[PDB]
DNA sequence: GCAGACACTACGAGTACATA
DNA sequence: TTTATGTACTCGTAGTGTCTGC
């Protein structure tokens, strides 16, 4: 068994600032950040996989060097982050002495912040209020809701969005540069299509689509990984005739090999963030689909159920 | 009259074996042989493994014609032995290929008679053949020294990081509350030749372990006297622990970078 | 007690004046008790049902079943909450009801029916009002009556079929007790009052108790007590029948919704469910009297009264799916409004 | 004479089970050999899936192995999740019972221990899903026999796993040497057409007609006219409507007049029979007819099994008889 | 085990051993074969319906990557064991950060059906997998996608199991009969083909119990009348008698024929009600209303069903809503 | 009228804690006899007697026949002052809705007194249908608590088998099986540990756990406790006492 | 050595969340 | 605030063990 290579996800990921694209507004403050000295307490949210935790790691790297293995502290859902036992750690991390260059501060690393308990955040107020001046703190969580209004009330909000599609087309070329692999244009507005913005998800598929394949045309894109099924769904769920429809829904997604249950929550969460349609045909569709979310639940999961799912949605769509 | 006979000196013996590595694994696949009897489990992490052994010189009298595979559970046999006099003589008996062993927990030597019975567990795993390597190191220190440094360091740190270089034994564990240095330098001595720092020396080594398999690894000291801890870059670290006739290892994982 | 409903109930066979087929039928059962299979009595309340059952336990085994004693068991469920429900016990059968919370009364059946089977070869089990049993209690007397037999025994008895599940009707014998005729409550009626001290002018009286009761007995011996403690111990003919206030208030409710169909009164018309399910009412027992009490209004058309029923059913439907009963009820009656507008 | 006819007569043999001929002959000839699936019965009520599964374990062990080599659970046992993970895992991974010479002997033992979950389709999801795994690891020294009366709700991996025993109704043609043989070993006096009518009540079930023919049976001893129980006495027994009240049912339906049908529907209610047998002579009667155009029975048959289905959803049947009616009358 | 093979359902009789037994999904195996040869293996997620060859696909993956005793060398977790965030944080933790006990390699962590696994433990695996991903891989086996943390999905290779292809299962099939000296009919191998509905268990089964099913197992061939009766399944045959008596005939005649077919042979109205189903899909319909009319009426009907009831009724109204459907298209 | 005057604080305490877990409550019924108070558990299976003497336990002096339905939570509360010196007195006088519970300490001045609370219960039966049993058993009651929780943390049913000059104890689990077996044998030196088992009919009897766990809690009443076994019969459990004994009964449930 | 003192692991009851 | 399992967290308590001491 040999050693294993590291994955392009891991390899190419960014050390500096710098590398990190998408947000230049974000980036460009947190470099400033960075020369400057003067971090403050920040809480850093946005859709995973768009370079969250990773301008964290940077930034603490960049503004303390060699304190680095004990200068910074970091938590995550892997370490138990509870009220007790964990409400000493970092008070004594934060009372710990250590001596920074003049302008740096001791960080503290909460990533995945949005996991942890009402009681740990409410230690964690007083915590952060009292010792301002030696540590400082860095929340990364997916979502910034379950975070409590005392601690929004004292942290930098700084709100990360999905990447645009020339940012990861440039980060993607750079990554093929430095690998070398024959590329075509058709295969990388592919692999940008399926990714949605999630740049971990587009590494990755070009990983596969490269050790597969060898080229990563867009035909071997499609072979390796398939369209994003939100999107297959969402066109069944437009479509005007029922006989369309429902071949939709037979060959794309019963031949394709997917759950009933996966299509009914799909499609309620396609009809809840479509917009094109009227707000009360959206309701009657969420009703309709929600009692087809009832009948697969129950144990009955049918092709001929989803069949009349679409037939209702067609009744309801064409009114009558 | 049953092919599988083991009747030991004490119950107490059995009850300290099983009681020395019942914490650390939950299933244990005996081996009875003619040779002895030996026993080779693994971790729920799969990172500690057990090979206990015990010779058929601990046995009072020890009869089993063929191969016999005892797959059990610590949990219930310990539950066994925790009921019975600790001065009670227990007899290991079994059939050919059975369903079940019987524990002759015969209080004193008359009167009362007990036969606790264990059903016999289907552990379909082959015994592994770790036995030993060209190990870099090979030290051996008191086992209360080195239970009582375990001890001491795991409040110090999750980690404790064993070094061997130039005849010294160093261990340290850098945590949260501090860092822990503590160094052996290797004696001998003819007073007392039970407490002797002995080492040997091809390559130094440098591998860390975990805390709380060094605990476990420790929790067994009250077996033996001694005992002798094995390293090397490419091998698990083995902490032989020398009983009245056997042994009890300890194949413990290093952890990497 | 001083209450004619428990002072006058026929112990014996032979003393049931009520049905000679299903006297003769119980009879047939008694007569061979060795092979009793598990019964279960339906039909509407207040027929007699549980008089029945009593009969025939005494048939089986000898007098001395009507002796009764309270036994306070203690029962632990998730958690540790604690909802002790009592069992009316006696030598010879037990008694048990599922008044605990219906969400974990199957635990109550479980270890309680369990405990009984640990052993005159078998104890009878009565259930009453099997029909409120949530279909997890159920499961488990599937395999309770079918394992456990020559030693256990139930008579469950339920004033309506539709909850018990499938297996529960095939593994019981099945009985079933008609509603008295109007004759029949008058006889009852009549000797009662004879062995009482109640003066009646005329018989009529008695029919007339008979066609309020609607084929119930016990509400109609109810009715008779509360009109001879109020008519100073003598009936008069013209004496107004007198309804459960329970009634009254849903007359009331009808009556608001016919005349006034405005928001404004659905408001009071929650106000008065909030009321009547404070008062202790089974939802389906007040929407089918709600929608019957609909149906009577002579002011209504066939085209309203067919949409109302029809509603109702639906609305029904919902009430045995559903746990906030007063939703269910608003609704209704905001469907009701809506066709009658 | 201490038990039931339902249980004095259960099946102790394979061969005792008259019906599943295919389910029967597989499970016989798997007893021949060894390899016996992850079975899945299922079916109507009383088609005999308990009384196969236990006839097939005793004459797979016998007797003597019944304690040691079978664990049965129902729903009045505590299935939950934790009792899933534990014990069902404990005794899968323990390895068999010593047979002895005796059962070795006179017995087929097979290296392999039945694990019997009657009434499965209450457990949870999360029990099935922990249970798959179990099924699928230990399939060399356990089996798994699903029992359960609804398919929809096992879950798909398990339907994959198990082998499935679709258990067919019992209609008339397929259980009626049973009734024979047991009227012939009871000494039931009885007419020609009676168990046909018998069998017919009891809607893919032979739970029921047993059940029947005890009480018919019990009646008739008490009479001692040594008369045959005639068809008139198993219909009023079984509680099925006389076609005189359904007949004037229809007569009133027939006629409309709401205030009418509505009166005689309370009357009877009051006379108390069970809705959905009024139903089910409702759809005998009207289906069957010839005097009724095709447009109304689309409709009268849609109405039938929406009353059916609310029905079986366990409702008040007072209203759902009455609206059916009322639907019924408008049409 | 006891007795080897042989004591074994064809289920568990015929695993696939080597990832070169692995049929119908030849793209999956022929990446990941590609993957462990070239040395890099990220990590895994096997997506697909049942009976596909997911677990079956890892397992000999884990055997070709180490050697015979994979269980040794692999911390494979499943629904059956315990696996809450407290399993995450002690057992998977050590097995990841630690060094490999018998031989040097990478650790490879299994996680068998872990769309079972809580919202808080998959938020643990996260940062697990994403940490220790120097020398241990995660593969997730997971039949359902919406019970795993999107986080979690972005963070693992999406391999996606399609439902066998016909020629998979037929090489399968020609396989088991040439290794049980077995004979079997064409027609019968189309009948068990449109009887797997892609799954490969269900078909395993059926062979098992239709060798099983016939008095001498040599000689005589399988025939999909064999199949038909040991299944259960409705004939296609009887399933357009049927529908025809329905279509063309009047109410007498169409309950009549359903009456018999159902009584012939045991029938049930489930299976019939979807080969009915797939019968009329394979027809034209000039208007929609009969298609909405027909999906709507036979879902509520197999909805009543799979809840249970009385089976005339639900005959009689799937005879009606057939004929109140084919009548509004004209 | 009532003097129940109790001689030991912590003595009627060591009685109601083998009484706290047999039945939640019981029936006093205060005799110049003696003392007895039995009630009926929850299942109506497993029996209680009570028997105190007037010999012991200070002078007794029950002028009239009393009887008192309370609890023992409350009871046990009250004794929690339970000094190796204390004493205990018992004063119930016309209408005793609440006890008064005197404690008097010889070797200290202070003194406590408590009121009890009576609940309104008034239903005792006695009645001792059997006296003649097939094997009377008397042991140590220390060995028997502990063969019985052995025996029952393996399962959850107990049997025994008696035989000829084997006293057999048998528990079947799925875990796996006990089946501890102890002869009668007698030291005149050590009375306590003396073992005979009287033999006129074997018996075979399966019982429960939480039963057999309830019966050898009170185990420090008697250092050698009573053990009776009648064939088709239910079970009884006699530990003894200074001044009386204290008898438990059980039904041997059995489906086979 | 027996007694107290000591801090440790183990156990039980209570609360709060459950889709983005 | 009822809901009704399963999960996870937190605290509190009861013993159980080895460690100092006279
Ligand atoms: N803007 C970016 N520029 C370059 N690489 C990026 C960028 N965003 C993400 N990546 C890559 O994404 C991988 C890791 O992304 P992460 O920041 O760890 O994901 P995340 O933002 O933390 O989302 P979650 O919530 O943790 S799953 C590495 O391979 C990075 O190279
Ligand atoms: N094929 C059969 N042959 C003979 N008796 C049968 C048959 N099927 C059912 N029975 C009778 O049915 C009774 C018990 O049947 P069961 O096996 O309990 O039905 P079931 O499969 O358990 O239905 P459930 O569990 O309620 S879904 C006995 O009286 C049997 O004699
Ligand atoms: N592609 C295939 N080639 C050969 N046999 C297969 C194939 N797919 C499935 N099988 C068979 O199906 C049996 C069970 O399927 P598994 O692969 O073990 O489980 P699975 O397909 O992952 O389904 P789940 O999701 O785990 S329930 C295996 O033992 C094989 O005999
Ligand atoms: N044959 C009868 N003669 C006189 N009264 C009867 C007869 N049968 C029943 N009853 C009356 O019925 C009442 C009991 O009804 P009950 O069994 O409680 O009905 P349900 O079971 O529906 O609640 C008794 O008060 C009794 O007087
Ligand atoms: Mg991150
Ligand atoms: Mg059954
Ligand atoms: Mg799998």
């Amino acid at each position: 068994t040999l050693s294993l290579q590291l994955p392009w996800v891991e390899k190419y990921r960014p050390q500096v600032l710098s590398d990190i694209v998408g947000n230049k507004e974000t980036i460009d403050r947190l470099q400033q950040i960075a020369k400057d000295g003067n971090m403050p307490h920040m809480i850093i949210s946005g859709m995973p996989g768009i370079g969250k935790t990773t301008s964290v790691h940077c930034l603490a790297h960049e503004l303390l060097g060699r304190s680095y293995a004990d200068g910074v502290l970091e938590l995550n859902a892997s370490d138990d982050r509870g009220i007790d036992v964990v409400r000493n750690q970092i008070k004594h991390f934060a009372q710990k002495k250590l001596h920074l260059p003049p302008g740096k501060h001791k960080i503290v690393i909460l990533d995945e912040a949005d996991s942890m308990t009402a009681g740990a955040q409410q230690a964690l107020r007083r915590t952060m209020e009292l010792y301002s001046n030696s540590t400082r703190f860095a929340f990364a969580c997916n979502q910034s809701n379950k975070i409590i209004e005392p601690l929004q009330s004292r942290c930098a909000i700084l709100r990360y969005s999905k990447l645009s599609d020339e940012d990861v087309l440039k980060r993607l070329l750079q990554i093929i540069k430095l690998e070398d692999v024959k590329y075509t244009n058709d295969g990388l507005e592919a692999i940008i299509f399926t990714a949605e913005g999630d740049m971990r998800q587009a590494i990755n598929n070009l990983q596969s689509t490269v050790a597969g394949h060898g080229l990563v045309n867009a035909d071997n894109v499609f072979k390796i990984v398939d369209s994003p099924h939100p999107l297959i769904v969402k066109k069944m769920l437009l479509a005007s005739n029922l006989e369309d429809s429902i071949q939709i829904l037979r060959t794309d997604l019963w031949k394709k090999g997917y759950s009933s249950i996966d299509i009914v929550t799909t499609s309620f969460r396609v009809t809840k963030n479509l917009a094109q349609v009227k707000e009360s045909v959206r309701l009657e569709m969420i009703k309709e689909i929600g009692l087809t979310h009832m009948r697969i639940l129950e144990g009955v999961g049918t092709y001929l159920q989803l069949a009349s799912m679409l037939a209702k949605i067609h009744k309801l769509n064409n009114k009558a | 009259a049953s092919m599988l006979e083991a009747k030991f000196e004490e119950a107490s013996l059995f009850k300290r074996i099983i009681d020395g590595f019942k914490d650390c694994v939950q299933l244990v696949n005996f081996q009875c042989k003619e040779d002895g009897i030996i026993a080779q489990a693994v971790d729920d992490s799969r990172v500690l493994l057990v090979s206990l052994e015990i010779g058929v010189e601990a046995f009072q009298e020890y009869r089993c014609d063929h191969p016999v595979t005892l797959g059990m559970d610590l949990t219930s046999l310990s539950k066994i032995l925790r009921c019975g006099n600790n001065t009670d003589t227990l007899t290991l008996i079994a059939d050919n290929t059975p369903d079940s062993i019987i524990l002759l927990f015969e209080d004193t030597k008359k009167d009362r008679i007990a036969e606790y019975s264990l059903k016999l567990m289907d552990i379909d795993a082959d015994f592994l053949k770790i036995e030993e390597l060209q190990y870099d190191s090979t030290l051996s220190l008191p086992s209360s020294e080195f239970s009582k440094i375990v001890r001491d360091l795991s409040q110090l740190s999750d980690s404790i990081n064993i070094m061997i270089t130039k005849e010294t034994i160093k261990f340290v564990a850098d945590g949260d509350i501090g860092s822990g240095s503590v160094i052996i330098k290797p004696f001998v001595d003819m007073e007392h030749p039970e407490t002797s720092i002995k080492l040997e020396m091809d390559q130094p080594v440098d591998l860390t372990f975990g805390a709380k398999y060094l605990l476990d690894i420790i929790k067994g000291s009250s077996l033996s006297d001694r005992v002798g801890i094995r390293l090397s870059s490419e091998a698990p670290a083995l902490f032989q622990f020398d009983l009245k006739s056997g042994f009890l290892q300890f194949f413990l994982a290093p952890k990497f970078n | 007690m001083s209450l004619w409903v428990d002072k006058y109930r026929p112990k014996s066979l032979n003393a049931l004046s009520h049905n000679e087929e299903l006297t003769n039928f119980l009879k047939s059962l008694s007569d061979q008790p060795r092979d009793l299979p598990h019964l279960l009595l339906y039909g509407p309340n207040g027929t007699g049902k549980k008089t029945r059952c009593m009969a025939l336990l005494e048939s089986i085994f000898g007098p001395g079943v009507y002796r009764l004693k309270i036994d306070v068991r203690q029962f632990v469920t998730a958690s540790n909450r604690k909802l002790e429900l009592n069992v009316v016990s006696s030598p010879y059968h037990l008694e048990i009801t599922p008044s605990d919370m219906g969400n974990n009364d199957r635990i109550v059946i479980q270890e309680l029916l369990k405990e009984v089977a640990q052993m005159h070869r078998y104890k009878c089990v009565i259930i009453n009002e099997a029909n409120s049993l949530t279909k997890d209690a159920q499961a488990a007397l599937r395999r309770t009556m079918e394992k456990y037999s020559k030693n256990i025994r139930l008579i469950m008895v339920c004033d309506s079929m539709s909850p018990i599940i499938a297996p529960i009707k095939s593994r019981c014998l099945l009985i079933r007790c008609p509603a008295p005729s109007d004759s029949e409550i008058s006889t009852i009626l009549s000797d009662v009052v004879t062995n009482e001290r109640i003066q009646l002018e005329t018989k009529d009286i008695l029919k007339r108790i008979a066609q309020a009761s609607n084929g119930n007995l016990r509400v109609s011996l109810l009715m008779l007590e509360s009109m001879a403690l109020n008519n100073e111990l003598a009936l008069k003919s013209s004496s107004p029948i007198i309804k459960p206030d329970w009634i009254i208030v849903i007359h009331k409710l009808t009556r608001k919704i016919v005349k006034e169909r405005s928001v404004n009164s659905l408001i009071e018309c929650r106000a008065v469910l909030y009321d009547l399910l404070a008062h202790c009412i089974p939802a389906n027992i007040i929407l089918k009297e709600l929608t019957f009490s609909l149906l009577d209004v002579e002011t209504l058309n066939t085209t309203n009264k067919s949409s109302i029923i029809e509603y109702s059913s639906v609305f029904d439907e919902r009430l045995s799916l559903g746990n906030k009963a007063i939703f269910h009820l608003e609704g209704f009656i905001a469907k009701v409004m809506c066709c009658l507008d | 004479a201490q038990q039931p006819w339902v249980e004095k007569y259960r099946p102790k043999n394979l061969d005792e089970v008259t019906a599943q001929d295919h389910a029967v002959t597989v499970l016989k000839k798997t007893l021949k050999s060894a390899n016996l699936p992850h079975m899945l019965f299922y079916g109507p009520p009383g088609t005999g899936k308990t009384s196969t599964i236990l006839a097939l374990t005793k004459e797979l062990y016998g007797p003597d192995l019944m304690k040691s080599r079978i664990l049965e659970l129902n729903a009045s046992d505590e299935r939950g999740i934790s009792i899933v993970r534990e014990k069902v895992k404990n005794f899968a991974r323990l390895t068999v019972s010593k047979p002895s010479k005796h059962d070795l002997e006179n017995y087929p033992c097979p290296p392999y221990k039945i694990i019997i979950l009657d009434e499965a389709d209450s457990m949870t999801a999360d029990a099935q899903s922990a249970l798959r795994r179990t099924m699928e690891t230990y399939s060399g020294v356990t089996r798994f026999c699903l029992i359960c009366n609804y398919v929809t709700r096992i879950i798909d991996p398990l339907a994959s796993r198990c082998s499935k025993f679709r258990f067919k109704a019992l209609d008339a043609s397929n259980a009626i040497d049973r009734l024979r043989f047991i009227s012939e070993q009871e000494n039931v006096k009885c007419d020609d057409g009676v168990l046909e009518r018998i069998l017919d009540i009891s809607a893919g079930d032979l739970r029921r007609g047993i059940t029947l023919l005890q009480s018919a049976s019990k009646g008739a001893q008490y009479l001692g006219d040594g008369k045959n129980i005639t068809s008139t006495q198993v219909e009023e027994l079984a509680g099925v409507v006389p076609h005189d009240i359904l007949i004037e049912i229809v007569e009133k339906v027939k006629s409309g007049d709401f205030d009418e049908i509505k009166k005689y529907v309370n009357t009877f209610m009051k006379s108390g029979w069970s809705a959905a047998s009024v139903v089910n002579q409702l759809h005998e009667y009207y289906i069957t007819n010839d005097n009724f155009d095709t447009n109304f029975k689309n409709q009268i048959s849609w109405l039938l099994f929406t009353t059916d289905s609310r029905l079986n959803n366990g409702t008040n049947e007072h209203i759902q008889l009455l609206n059916l009616l009322v639907k019924i009358s408008q049409l | 085990e006891k007795r080897s093979k042989e004591n074994l359902p064809w289920v568990e009789k015929y695993r696939p051993e080597t990832l070169d037994e692995v049929y119908g999904q030849n793209e999956v195996i022929t990446t990941v074969r590609k993957f462990v040869d070239e040395g890099k293996l990220p990590h895994l997620l096997f997506y697909g319906p049942p009976g596909t060859g997911k677990t079956s696909t890892i397992v000999a993956l884990a055997r070709e990557i180490y050697g015979k005793n994979y269980s040794n060398m692999v911390l494979e977790l499943n629904a059956s064991d315990d696996r809450g965030i407290d399993v995450v944080r002690n057992q998977i933790k050590d097995f990841a950060s630690t060094r490999q006990i018998f031989s040097k390699g990478f650790k490879l962590i299994i996680l068998d059906e872990a769309d079972a696994m809580t919202n808080a433990a998959q938020n643990a695996l996260r940062r697990v997998i994403e940490r220790y991903t120097k020398n241990t891989r995660f593969c997730v086996l997971a039949n359902y996608a919406h019970k795993l943390t999107p986080a979690l999905l972005s963070r693992c290779t999406r391999f996606r199991f399609q439902p066998l292809p016909q020629e998979a299962i037929e090489r399968r099939i020609a396989n088991v009969l040439v290794h049980e000296k077995l004979k079997l009919s064409p027609n019968a191998e189309k009948a068990l083909i449109e009887l797997s509905n892609g799954d490969m268990r269900r078909v395993l089964n059926v062979l098992q119990s239709c060798k099983a099913t016939l008095d001498n197992p040599d000689e005589d061939e399988i025939s999909d009348d064999v199949i038909y009766e040991c299944c259960g399944a409705p004939r296609p045959s009887d399933l357009k008698a049927v529908l025809k008596s329905i279509l063309e005939d009047d109410w007498g005649t169409a309950h009549y024929t359903l009456n018999k077919v159902r009584s012939a042979k045991g029938l049930a109205l489930i299976d019939l009600i979807e080969g009915i189903v797939k019968i009329l899909e394979d027809y034209e319909l000039q208007n929609e209303e009969t298609r909405v009319h027909l999906l709507t009426k036979l879902a509520d009907i197999e909805y009543s069903i799979s809840k249970g009831g009385n089976d005339q009724i639900q005959g009689s109204a799937v005879i009606g809503a057939i004929k109140a459907s084919f009548e509004n298209e004209t």
